[PDB]
């Protein structure tokens, strides 16, 4: 499963 | 700290060069410094203290998946003995990680999270006290993995109630946390019914609210969007 | 050193680990302590050595590469100001690859040359201290730099010497080792004449032995042999 | 330009 990228405007 | 004697600004400009330089060892150290010099970190400084963790969590996290692979196949019926090397070289990686795992933890709880009072930074901040509760609960085995899957479970929690409250459902942040609380559901609390419902639920709530959006706004929460389709697709 | 109270056929077994999960660093402190057992290596274990090592100085070069591009930029005209850190962090990084070069040169020298008498080994050996001396020159600037060309130039001719009168044409070993030899003289020596017509002789020297040769080393020689080909197209 | 792999035979 794909997890947030770390980077979040 | 060996980061002690750089100005905050020099340490914010070096874990960018790093992270240019795919150094993310570095930019970790530059941004652990930036962190302890007590001020509170700006958006991109929040955003590149959580690039440069998770590259390097990233890289003992696929490494642990390797070893311990081995170490599986090694325990199987028929498999040779070849001694306590492959355990051992298992452990080593695994305490690097947790190692790193209470680094971050250790800077959110002295004292980022503390003094995080707009939602998209205290909610930024918990969902990461989760994400690396969640690594510390994916090599866990003994008397504290319980303990360290509630912990995982509160931080989102907290976040989750902060970010409906106060975010709109596309905001990227909420959308993150959202998608990595329902990949802590599926992987680590073995509610994959929990998880398919968290990840509908705020896919579909961000879809009714793309209309507002301008079109690089569009575009930050689609991405995100994307990552819960596509693990709906895997799950169901 | 650190590796000092472990087996060295743990430290064997453990480098293999390491390469499985790409910790690269890890695997070359195994195989940094295997050496300094004392005993000679294995082509399997001489292998190990330069598989680790070349792939934690690819890193540093790698990210030295970006960082230098970015200070010349920094010093063109119209750039503005921003202080020391870029020459700063590309001289950290560039010390630390400094670093990773001479220990390996201090392997070489202490004392795996010395005792290496077959062609295969010495000519392994000489062809890497040709590589890390060659790595050194490619970030020296200062008064030692002629120097370190000239060990680099000095080792790879000894390796050559060597190779052309015990191994045959189509050895992979030979053939690497012209390989580098060839860019050195293009991208360190300035002689880029004396780089092409090394890899055409090389590459037809090669072409006329495969017929020797079984698949299994008809298919190691020829994908040298296309590395040849492939900087010959790029400097003609 | 294009230098030797570190595994050769
Ligand atoms: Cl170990
Ligand atoms: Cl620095
Ligand atoms: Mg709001
Ligand atoms: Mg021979
Ligand atoms: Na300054
Ligand atoms: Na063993
Ligand atoms: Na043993
Ligand atoms: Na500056």
């Amino acid at each position: 499963a794909h997890s947030s990228p770390a980077s979040l405007q | 700290g060996a980061m002690g004697s750089m100005e905050r600004a020099s340490l914010i400009q070096k874990a960018k060069l790093a992270e240019q330089a795919e150094r993310y060892e570095d930019m970790a150290a530059f941004m652990k410094g930036a962190v302890e010099k007590g001020e509170e970190l700006s958006c991109e400084e929040r955003n590149l203290l959580s690039v440069a963790y998770k590259n390097v969590v990233g890289g003992q996290r696929a490494a642990w998946r390797v070893l311990s692979s081995i170490e599986q196949k090694s325990n199987e019926e028929g498999s040779e003995e070849k001694g306590p090397e492959v355990r051992e070289y298992r452990e080593k990686v695994e305490t690097e990680l947790q190692g790193v795992c209470d680094t971050v933890l250790g800077l959110l709880d002295s004292h980022l999270i503390k003094e995080a009072g707009d939602a998209e930074s205290r909610v930024f901040y918990l969902k990461m006290k989760g994400d690396y509760y969640r690594y510390l609960a994916e090599v866990a085995t003994g008397d504290d993995k319980k303990r360290i899957i509630d912990s995982a479970r509160s931080a989102y929690q907290e976040a989750m109630d902060i970010s409906k409250k106060e975010m709109p459902p596309t905001n990227p942040i909420r959308l993150g946390l959202a998608l990595n609380f329902s990949v802590f559901h599926y992987e680590i609390a073995n509610s994959p019914e929990e998880a398919i419902s968290l990840a509908k639920t705020t896919f579909d709530e961000a879809m009714a609210d793309l209309h507002t959006l301008s079109e690089d706004s569009y575009k930050d929460s689609t991405l995100i969007m994307q990552l819960l389709r596509d693990n709906l697709t895997l799950w169901t």
